[PDB]
């Protein structure tokens, strides 16, 4: 009946706005219990012992790092440190459910997929030290980390930058037939931010293979929820783009994996976005995912106390090892930090590295330059 | 108003940018065009017939949100795929200037030149029109300029803004190119039909001068080109006209090699004096030139007020405020 | 039983992602059909005769000064013009449901709300030819208009910018306990800008009493909505920001003044923001609502051939002697073009005022200085 | 590390910032202060123990969203109320260049001065902080320098950061108040604890001198303060040493009287070189104080690079390097 170009929608003759269903938000799936018990057996994805347990060792190992180099900050031996702590799970469970290839745009908070991907420990070390075998070469602030080889594109501070830039790298994999998804993701924070708009809307006008992860702990540094947005969460916002939504308990690897890995089936085949909004506790800058899964390991029997502390001491062992190795390293050459603005340094740029040298060759005793490179 | 690569055709601006971007999606399978209104060929004309030619998903319209084309175009470009984004006046630009200033230039650093953003240009109409007003007629190049990691560009004719565009498309790094539109569909001039590139960071000395170089970049070339007329016939004066071309990185060399011969220079710009790109020339030429300069180095631009509409003519650097400063200069 | 602060809701043991409801979407109301009868009589309104000649006297008074002002730029007498063609009723409708006082920010196509607020034809041309009578002092682009008697902030270019200016005038009104509403009208095409994300967000967050007024016609210049949005419209956003909404049919003048005028008493009250988008057809930059009121007049037999002739005649009369004497108004002195930049002109900005009139004392025989003031 | 009021108490940097809110709070039931986690005190401290004493209405959070924390202040100050909108860091203020540039410092003058947004101050952290990289140490006054219409203002200490704010607060125009984080711990000095006004577009000659001029602002006065001191003590060099303290509309008459008595100019700032505000300073005290320049002025910045973590002690404009520039200006 209405011929509106718009909107396709019936004629209503009485008044009547349309209220948001807050209080009775989208529900939260789940598919483990506190106790690490399935709850419904349809649901269960039964992952094999091995990837389980490459589950479990990647949350493990990280919260192992994090506590060191945690450590590491509070003492001034690195600059900057912040920890995974409560998003462990979100991290590995959806790291777990997408291809080797599939391109992961960050947010902040992603060591664990990462971690899943086999990062080196040498090279998160590295980047937080800024040393000589860091790819990055020094330049960025720790805990932004990034590695071609894995996919993984190097994380900027500025939140939600990446939002509309994963949705272009999805339009292209969509025109590469890379049979490819992009994964990205961000806190309910940064879903405030005016990038965030845009990357929903375009991932849906222009039909983008990709899964938006939005993390909601609860809070945006000091700022609860109830002053970031008014709506039920970031979940109830994709329907309004057009985009297929759904809500997880960020607590529970395997519906944070089963959501993950439907909505990668999805997006790959139908070339249209998903959004998955894992609820978590803040827990951690300078009722777990971990425990829950151990339950359930520990049901299939398939982990026990002695393999606990065993793990435990290899786990801090290697940590300790790539700790050692870091430390001990020298920082980059200072002429790196004049090198990669532009492909090709400008005759100008290189000027200013040459004025630079001269500098350092008559006032280099008040330079830290004891552990810089050459 | 106020002011050998085979076969060619007469061009306006907007075909030559046309034909930059037919070459370029023709020989470069990885290359999309967006942005508001491409689809239909633009609201300057500048994408006509490409969407028939190449197909709807290589040039395609956007929702309304600069800031979104230009991540979604970084993000492309981070792929290795080629995205020539378009912003449908520089007025409006500014929406984006986080994605361009901390995302676009700072990609390779920040990275270790383990991901770019390099195969991203930025195309937008730019300068003043008549009657554009506030947000019609900015010429955003100094906020820019301050900015390391990309390459701002400013073409002055038809044959110019081809192979400058080619060479933005091509390089390596994210690149803004503002066209300027009181040119669009001003004269033609030849230009070939295949693609030819011309170089960045690169000025042109377009008529060689012994007593004055004036400098300009966009529309203002042709400006100073007459300002040089008049000085030649009115006071004997003979003036050596640049283009700048790239606004970053600049052409220092060619710049300073004019003023160690002339001994004055005049810089002119739409844009406003303050904070304006001719205060970075001025100051680098007086460091390099300084015991050359015979009068100080002369900055004739737009006041500090936004751009108006009613009073246009009245605001512009145009020919006669040019001449006035450049006969002063040289009487000092 | 979920505990996150994030969002109210239950868990749920099954996978299942929310669908957004686009075929089917918000259904649009309507209060007379295109005779210009009303459908539902507890809809009726029963606005006053005098009110009703009121609208249909806007509507058509705006629409006779467009087609005259639209040939003034065809011929180059003014630079640029934009009529007001199949939005008469959504400006017109909504202005007659707000006090005179509440605050109106405009997107562009706002005239017609000046018109119902009587705002001077003279004024109107003074904006377009930039004359001495304009209070813009010639600064701004024709069909910028701007009233501080009027309560209408004055228009500019940039899309979205004044959405979320609006919410914090009515953050500022409502502190000041005002009793006032802000509404702040936007295209479809502009709720794509990261700008109206921020202003849906920040009024319901910071509980402000606003009315976004969306006038979705389908297009934004050649780009039509299945290349803007996908979701159902813009109403459909308007939940998920905790927004209540209505979409409304923007051909039917007393539809658009119901809406508008039950969201103002709520948003008053409850300070909360309502959203009303409001379907039209894009009629004409350089099936009607007049038609359906039309309809309606001829009906309480309120309106008839012979006075539809004689305000046709009497309203072109004085659209045309404000047509005239904008013509032969003078341009504002030159000098203006550097007041008002900072509330007091900066002494190197009058250094150049300086410069400028030093100029046109040598060189003023190459400016068109013949219909400037002084 | 690189570098008559009434009663007094020592303040700190942040301190004296809150002071001065607490003053404005106090004598002006308009004002109102928002942004990002400012309700708690604030990331920096800033606004500590402001919500408790205004009230909730008062100091209050925004959602994330800086384009929305500029639009709204701008919508605030419409009406007439006092704005105080805080950025959480000045390299995240880009999000907002739009609503600044396209919006705040044009709205009185495209509106014939019939609305305003005077009544709005942007404060923002700023400037380097020893680690803080790419996005925590940036320094953007000259982006804004080239924006007809908004004031930008930084103070190099607790009382010239009290005296600045509240006049920012109070001035009739939309002012960016940006506060060098790596001061807001650092030494205290005696700041009032009633409310005072430092004026605006006014430097101040902190040491008078006779051989060379040295202009900086925020904490790289304290460098140039040093240098001074340097060049005294191994050259016998007497240095005037200058605090701009606003960037734009800046005091050119104290500069130029100033380089008008030396006949040379040093001008330095933790921002890149090219087209930063030295560009803009040196190329006006060229052209006004020509025949006195007895060496070219001098630019001693950041690097054209973006701002490196473990590279910082490298990039920044120190001491040594500034010392080194004004050797050779002195040696020219
Ligand atoms: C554009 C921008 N503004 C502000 C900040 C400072 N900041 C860093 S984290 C943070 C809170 C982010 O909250 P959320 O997105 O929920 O992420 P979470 O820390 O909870 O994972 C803020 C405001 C920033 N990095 N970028
Ligand atoms: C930020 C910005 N980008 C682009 C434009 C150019 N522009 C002017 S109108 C328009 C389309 C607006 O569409 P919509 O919001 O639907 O409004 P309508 O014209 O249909 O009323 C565009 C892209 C602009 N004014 N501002
Ligand atoms: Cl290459
Ligand atoms: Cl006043
Ligand atoms: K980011
Ligand atoms: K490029
Ligand atoms: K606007
Ligand atoms: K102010
Ligand atoms: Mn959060
Ligand atoms: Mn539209």
């Amino acid at each position: 009946k209405p011929q509106f170009p718009g909107a396709s929608a019936e004629f209503i003759d009485k008044l009547e706005f349309i209220q948001p269903n807050v209080i009775s938000g989208i529900p939260i799936y789940r598919v483990m219990d506190r106790q690490g018990q399935i709850i419904n057996p349809s649901e269960d994805p039964h992952l094999p012992k091995e990837k389980v347990l490459k589950l479990y060792k990647s949350m493990t190992l990280l919260n192992t790092m994090d506590r060191i180099l945690y450590e590491s900050q509070r003492q001034g031996r690195i600059s900057f440190y912040m920890t995974n702590y409560g998003e462990e799970g979100t991290h590995v469970g959806s790291a777990a459910a997408l291809d080797n290839t599939d391109l992961v745009f960050g947010q902040a908070r992603e060591a664990g997929v990462l971690m899943y991907r086999d990062y080196p420990l040498e090279l998160f070390m590295a980047q937080c030290y800024g040393n000589i075998s860091d790819l990055g070469k020094g330049r960025q602030m720790p805990v932004h980390y990034g590695c071609k080889e894995r996919h993984f594109v190097t994380i900027s501070s500025p939140l939600a930058t990446q939002i509309p830039q994963a949705v272009g790298a999805a339009y292209a994999a969509k025109r590469a037939n890379a049979n490819r998804v992009v994964i990205c993701y961000f806190g309910e924070g940064a879903a405030s931010e005016g990038d965030a708009h845009a990357g929903f809307n375009f991932a849906a006008t222009l039909e983008c293979p990709i899964i938006f992860f939005c993390r909601n702990n609860g809070y945006a540094i000091s700022t609860p929820t109830s002053e970031q947005y008014r709506g039920d969460g970031i979940a109830a916002r994709g329907p309004g783009y057009g985009i297929m939504s759904i809500r997880v308990d960020g607590n529970d690897v395997f519906a944070v994996y089963n959501a993950t890995k439907e909505a990668r089936r999805r997006a790959v085949a139908e070339n249209q976005p998903f959004l998955i909004e894992a609820m978590t506790y803040r827990i951690g800058s300078t009722d777990h995912p971990i425990s829950r899964l151990r339950h359930y390991l520990l049901s299939q029997g398939w982990w026990d106390e002695e393999q606990e502390k065993a793990w435990r001491k290899q786990s801090r062992r290697k940590v300790m090892e790539a700790f050692e190795q870091a430390e001990r390293k020298p920082k980059p050459n200072p002429n790196l930090l004049f090198s990669d603005v532009y492909q090709e340094m400008p005759a100008q740029l290189r000027k200013q590295q040459e004025s630079l040298a001269r500098h350092l060759q008559t006032y280099g005793e008040h330079y830290p330059l004891d552990h810089f490179d050459k | 108003a106020h002011f050998e690569y085979g076969q060619t055709q007469k061009m306006n601006l907007f075909q030559s940018v046309t034909s930059a971007l037919d070459n370029s999606l023709a020989k470069d399978p990885t290359a999309v065009i967006f942005g508001e209104d491409v689809a239909f060929g633009g609201v300057f004309r500048c994408t006509v017939g490409l969407r028939d030619k190449y197909g709807k998903d290589r040039v395609f319209n956007t929702p309304l949100c600069e800031q979104g084309i230009v991540g979604f175009g970084i993000g492309i470009a981070v792929t290795g795929a080629t995205a020539i984004a378009e912003i449908q006046f520089a007025d409006y630009i500014f929406p984006a200037f986080d994605q361009i200033v901390n995302e676009a230039a700072k990609y390779r650093y920040r990275s270790g030149d383990l991901f770019n953003c390099g195969s991203l240009t930025i195309r937008s109409p730019w300068g003043c029109v008549g009657h554009g007003a506030l947000y019609h007629s900015q010429s955003p190049e100094a906020f820019f300029a301050h900015c390391p990691g990309i390459k701002v560009v400013i073409p002055r004719s038809p044959f110019q803004a081809k192979g400058l565009l080619l060479s933005c498309i091509e390089d390596k790094n994210p690149c803004i190119f503002f066209e300027p539109k009181i040119l669009y569909r001003a004269a033609a001039e030849e230009v070939p039909i295949e693609p030819y590139n011309i170089p960045l960071s690169q000025a042109e000395v377009i008529q060689e001068g012994s007593d004055v170089t004036l400098v300009a970049w966009g529309t203002q070339v042709h400006v100073i080109r007459e300002v040089a007329s008049m000085a030649k016939e009115k006071l004997g004066v003979s003036c050596e006209v640049i283009d700048l071309r790239t606004i970053i990185p600049w052409d220092v060399d060619t710049i300073c090699k004019s003023v160690i011969k002339t001994g004055r220079l005049l810089i002119s710009h739409e844009a406003p004096l303050t904070g304006g790109f001719a205060s970075e020339i001025s100051s680098t030429v007086q460091e390099e030139c300084f015991l050359n300069l015979e009068a100080p180095i002369s900055r004739v631009c737009g006041y500090d007020t936004p751009f108006p509409h009613i009073f246009e003519p009245f605001y512009i650097p145009d020919k006669w405020k040019c001449y006035d400063a450049l006969r002063k200069m040289i009487n000092y």
